[PDB]
């Protein structure tokens, strides 16, 4: 995932 | 309560930019991301890049020297840019709020049109009932759109008194950039001759108002 | 990128019908799936996210599964605000790509087309041009073709198409043909028809005019 807020990618 | 308004043009010419403004409320442009997005017609939605919650940037690879997005927190204003607009960049674009998932609450949209068309109003022509109309039966008349530029144009049929049996077309772009529809209604036969037909074109961009009467002819 | 697709374009269905939109990744995206709705004046909402979470206010009759590359949406009791444009959206890998879209239409009973065609007005003959518009009125499916023949004979390159959105009352279609020629041209042919090909139709309809007539 990718948090679609901040665009931090696991 | 969660709101995105977005502002910014319909029409661009082409080889221009277009620039809209994403003005949020109900949330903190620092807590989540600003989307951008367009979809155009028979394609999908597709994907232009991001203002993150943190205040950088990604760009999609097909947009990186076109794109610039930047913010104003103070005035919860998200800012997109695209430089030299062509054809295929006609869509509806839109900003869309990320939070941790996904894009949770959407922009109305901004029509965008790219056109070096002049504003021309419409020509209007009768289309008229058949002679032909069955006898007691239904028939079918109309008005023709024809060449006009940008959209819309309204038409009511008797200054809006007439209604049922209405189908007015969703335009058609032609290769010259202008648009053209028609519209018709079905009456009875009974009807022709007797009850006038009038349709009424407002094609409010050029301030053209027209009216023409729909009569019958012999073929 | 990964590559979403929803192999289907279009759906037919009834009220209170269950619905079911299907989406496909080209990897694995480990459950990070998210639906959209597109409705026709051009609002989209999220229905669905991570799989199956309903966004807040989202009715309980959408309900998402899959795993692994394999997603769908359905809608369990199908109503009017449903008819719409839907779209899937992977959430594993940057960029974001979505599905291609699946637009909701109403299913009703066949209906064939009422066709009527309509000669070019003395007006815009004078300015030197020809219009000849043929209609087919209120049918179903959408699906339906149109030949122009002028004396009995074919036509290409030459004409254009509207379709009207499904009508709200009757769940019918209406749809438009226009060739437009030079006046020259419209005054060398005397019989000008439009044949009208349609499930509803056993064999295929003719309108015709008598340009000499009008």
């Amino acid at each position: 995932q990718f948090r679609h807020d901040s665009g931090y990618e696991v | 309560q969660v709101q995105l308004k977005q502002s910014g043009p319909g029409l661009v010419q082409p080889s221009q930019s277009l620039s809209i403004t994403c003005t949020v409320s109900g949330f903190s442009l620092t807590s989540y991301g600003i989307h951008w997005v367009r979809q155009s017609p028979g394609k999908g939605l597709e994907w232009l890049g991001v203002m993150w919650s943190g205040g950088i940037t990604d760009f999609y690879a097909a947009f990186i020297s076109r794109l610039s997005i930047s913010r104003d927190i103070s005035k919860s204003q998200v800012f997109f840019k695209m430089n030299s607009l062509q054809a295929d960049d006609t869509a509806i674009y839109y900003c869309a709020r990320g939070s941790r998932y996904a894009l949770d609450y959407w922009g109305q949209g901004t029509s965008v049109s790219v056109s070096s068309a002049s504003t021309k109003g419409p020509s209007v022509f009768p289309l008229a009932p058949s002679s032909k109309s069955t006898s007691g039966g239904t028939a079918a008349l109309g008005c023709l759109v024809k060449d006009y530029f940008p959209e819309p144009v309204t038409v009511s049929w008797n200054s809006g008194a007439l209604t049922s049996g209405v189908h007015t077309f969703p335009a058609v772009l032609q290769s010259s950039g202008l648009y053209s529809l028609s519209s018709v209604v079905t009456v009875p036969s009974s009807s022709l001759g007797t009850q006038t037909y009038i349709c009424n074109v407002n094609h409010k961009p050029s301030n053209t108002k027209v009216d023409k009467k729909v009569e019958p002819k012999s073929c | 990128d990964i590559q979403m697709t929803q192999t289907t374009s279009s759906l037919s269905a009834s009220l209170g019908d269950r619905v079911t939109i299907s989406c496909r990744a080209s990897q694995d995206i480990s459950n990070y799936l998210n639906w959209y709705q597109q409705k026709p004046d051009g609002t989209v909402k999220l229905l669905i996210y991570y799989t199956s979470r309903l966004h807040s206010g989202v009715p309980s009759r959408f309900s998402g599964s899959g795993s692994g590359t394999d997603y769908s949406l359905t809608i369990s009791n199908l109503e009017q605000e449903d008819i719409a444009t839907y779209f899937c959206q992977q959430g594993n890998t940057l960029p974001p790509t979505f599905g291609g879209g699946t637009k909701l239409e109403i299913k009703r009973t066949v209906a064939a087309p009422s066709v009527f065609i309509f000669p070019p007005s003395d007006e815009q003959l004078k300015s030197g041009t020809a219009s000849v518009v043929c209609l087919l009125n209120n049918f179903y499916p959408r699906e339906a073709k149109v030949q122009w023949k002028v004396d009995n004979a074919l036509q290409s390159g030459n004409s254009q198409e509207s379709v009207t959105e499904q009508d709200s009352k009757d769940s019918t279609y209406s749809l438009s043909s226009t060739l437009t020629l030079s006046k020259a041209d419209y005054e060398k042919h005397k019989v000008y028809a439009c044949e009208v090909t349609h499930q509803g139709l056993s064999s295929p309809v003719t309108k015709s005019f008598n340009r000499g007539e009008c």
